[PDB]
């Protein structure tokens, strides 16, 4: 069949195009509600995760960015201490007290 | 005790550690790791030179360590059943986004972020050019470091702000700066050292569409040629049996073969071959693109049908007669159109591509003005029928029909071939 | 034979047939070989040499020898462009030369390589002077037709004197066969 | 076809030949726009090329 | 080296400019990550008009 021009038009229209655009950052890995629910609930649950993409898209800076966001109780402060010249064990002590 | 240095995960403890699953097979560290995990605990790896070394404790792991990369980075290490119960949690990113008003906006807010000064037919050509990058009308590309790379260059090109004008100035650009290939194709094509057909009519040949493996991002026609001669049902692809078709391409002419002759039963077999073959070699097969474009053209020259060489033919096809999908049908119509531009539209060129590529069509403005002013022909088709009808412009059923056109052609090879056999027991 | 050579075979085995069917098959076999040893095949040259020169074996037509032929050719007939036009051109003028010139050489060319015809001055005077020939051809059919000296179609033509002796190879071989059930 | 000299002449022709050329120097990559322009532009906005 | 000293990582304000034939480059074309690096193609044509 001949296809006609709208058919295969595609580009979406233009209005206005003389103005800036202010658009608040939209939340991470939006646009992929997969992911994002697949680290909530690696997150909520405490397990360990891996990201499957293709490459160069972006993985590495959107969950570093998802992640910055997140709150978790802060971590014990966990050091190495010497119980003797030879033997040396793992302590561990509330946060900031270090 | 103080010579203990701290890595990634002392550092990461009662967080989340992000590591790189290529680049943790690449050394080799993943048995370990995974013991690691498995204990919960893990020890500062040792120098083989100590003398005693020191009874250090190991260390007891409460993070969430999440990998991430590609999967082929991963099916080297899924078929361990110790990676699948650590890692329960598979988290996926799609390669596309669908393509709604709603994602672009997070787009421009995206790059507004990043740093850039977008406007409004910035973001759009922006969105637009992600969607053809995604290669569907209706999914746009989810690469956002690709669309911030054509963000930087068209705010280069633009001192800055992403304006319209300056986005359609970058990707202008990146198409020709590796236009060096197609200018040179252009230029054989215009000098006639390449000669493709078109304009008119022609019996036998068809102006097939193939995309360069050295960059498959440019299409270029092929100008695809059969000849039918009367023999053993045997389909000959000459540019196969030279040590160039490849295994995808070995289903071609099987499937064709099958086409042909479950198609076209009035003997007990096809009683000619067909020899397929490009007038170039530059058309290495890897793939099962042309397709459609071989079936009209063995079909021509077995019935003498002149195909219309002004309209390219692409698509796969199957034994059936349908038309399957081909990939990057918009390199291909963008490559014949630029041959056709070059010397000179005559307002009835065209491709013949499959109805299923059409979610696929993201053609460039030039190529939809150009199909607006009447100057190109933009044709989608279901099943063969439908694209060698247009070709020879006219009917396959009833009186003066292609259908009976090939079938007597076929009865002709079939009577020299008994006249062969009957000189042959005479 | 080169991989490139492979399908030249093939080509002309195709063309050889479509062009030629008022029997189910081609009656002959075509012994292509050069004299020498020296012609290690890498690459679609010679080609239109190739198919005129079978072509004429196979209808009795004597090739003005004169005249050198290249350019590669597909199953369609049509002649199709080389590399290294300029350097071919220029050897046989230059051996043309070394026998001395009878103002009737020259070379059977596909107008395709017309855009890449850079002869140097010698080979251009003697255009010029009219002791040399460049011919440009497009299909096979007009460079045998300058070979032969005489057209394709017609009475007397070279179609039908090809179809001619493809009827009398065919006769020989219906005799071997029948004497072969006799 | 026969080709003819004038369509196989292809040496530009020489109207006069014993004086020197004087001639500016070219810019870079002259003939070459398409590397030119790659160059300025990543020039220009400091990326790798 | 026994200890070796602390340097400090050199930070990088330069722009590399790969030189050479294509079959170089298809030597390091097929990484992912020379993609993104080198976004810019500076192709050199065989001729001139
Ligand atoms: B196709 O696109 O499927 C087509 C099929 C053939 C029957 C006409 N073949 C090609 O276009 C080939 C194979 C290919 C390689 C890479 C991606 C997709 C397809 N490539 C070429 O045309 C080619 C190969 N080498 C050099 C130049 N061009
Ligand atoms: B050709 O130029 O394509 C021709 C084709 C053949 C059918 C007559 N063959 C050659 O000229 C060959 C192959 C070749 C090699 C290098 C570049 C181009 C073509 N070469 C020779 O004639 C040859 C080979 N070895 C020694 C001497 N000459």
């Amino acid at each position: 069949m001949r296809l006609s021009y709208e058919a295969l038009e595609w580009r979406t229209p233009i209005e206005n195009s003389t103005e800036p655009v202010s658009l608040p950052p939209p939340p991470p890995f939006f646009g992929q509600e997969r992911a994002r629910e697949a680290l909530e609930l690696a997150i909520r649950g405490g397990f360990h995760a891996y990201l499957v993409g293709p490459p160069s898209l972006g993985k590495h800076e959107a969950l570093l960015a998802y992640l910055s966001t997140q709150s978790v109780e802060t971590p014990p402060d966990l050091l190495y201490v010497p119980l003797s010249e030879r033997k040396v064990a793992v302590l561990t002590l509330p946060s900031g007290q270090e | 005790v103080s010579l203990i240095r701290p890595g990634a995960v002392h550092r990461a403890q009662g967080g989340y550690l992000i590591l790189d699953a290529l680049s943790l097979k690449r050394e080799g560290t993943w048995e370990a790791f995974k013991r690691a995990l498995r204990n919960g605990q893990v020890e500062p790896v040792t120098e083989p030179q100590a003398p005693a070394g020191l009874e250090v404790e190991p260390f007891p792991i409460q993070m969430q360590v999440i990998l991430v990369g590609t999967p082929e980075a991963f099916e080297g290490l899924e078929e361990d059943p110790a990676f699948s119960e650590l890692f329960r949690i598979r988290a996926e990113f799609s390669p596309t986004l669908p393509a709604s008003p709603e994602n672009c906006t997070a787009l421009g807010g995206w790059l507004l972020a990043q740093g850039f000064q977008l406007t409004q037919g910035g973001l759009t050509r922006l969105y637009d050019e992600a969607r053809r990058m995604a290669e569907q009308r209706d999914r746009m590309d989810a690469r956002l470091v690709e669309i911030r790379a054509l963000a930087e260059e068209a705010a280069v090109l633009g001192g800055g702000l992403l304006t319209a004008e300056s986005v359609e100035q970058a990707i202008a650009a990146r198409e020709h700066r590796s236009f060096l290939s197609e200018e040179e194709f252009l230029r054989a094509v215009q000098e006639g050292v390449i000669r493709l057909r078109t304009t008119g009519r022609a019996v036998g040949e068809v102006n097939s569409l193939v995309v360069v493996e050295a960059a498959p991002y440019w299409g270029r026609p092929a100008r695809l040629t059969a000849r039918a001669a009367p023999g053993r049902d045997h389909l000959i692809s000459i540019d196969r049996e030279a040590g160039l078709g490849g295994q995808i391409f070995h289903k071609a002419v099987l499937t064709l073969a099958g086409y042909l002759r479950s198609r076209y039963i009035e003997h007990g077999s096809l009683p000619v071959t067909i020899s397929l073959a490009f007038e170039q070699n530059y058309v290495s097969i890897e793939g099962d693109s042309a397709g459609l474009a071989e079936l009209v053209a063995a079909l021509s020259a077995i019935g003498n049908l002149p195909l219309r060489q002004d309209l390219a033919v692409t698509g796969a096809v199957d034994q059936t007669g349908k038309v399957l999908a081909v990939g990057a049908i918009n390199a291909k119509v963008e490559g014949f159109f630029r041959v056709c531009k070059a010397l000179g539209l005559s307002g009835t060129q065209g491709v013949i591509l499959p109805e299923a590529n059409l979610a696929n069509l993201t053609l460039r403005a030039e190529v939809l003005e150009a199909v607006r002013a009447g100057q190109f022909h933009i044709y989608a088709v279901e099943t063969a029928e439908q694209a060698l009808e247009i070709l020879a412009g006219a009917r396959m059923e009833g009186f003066r029909g292609l259908q009976e056109k090939i079938r007597a052609g076929l009865e002709a090879f079939a009577r020299l071939e008994e006249g062969h056999d009957k000189e042959d027991r005479e």
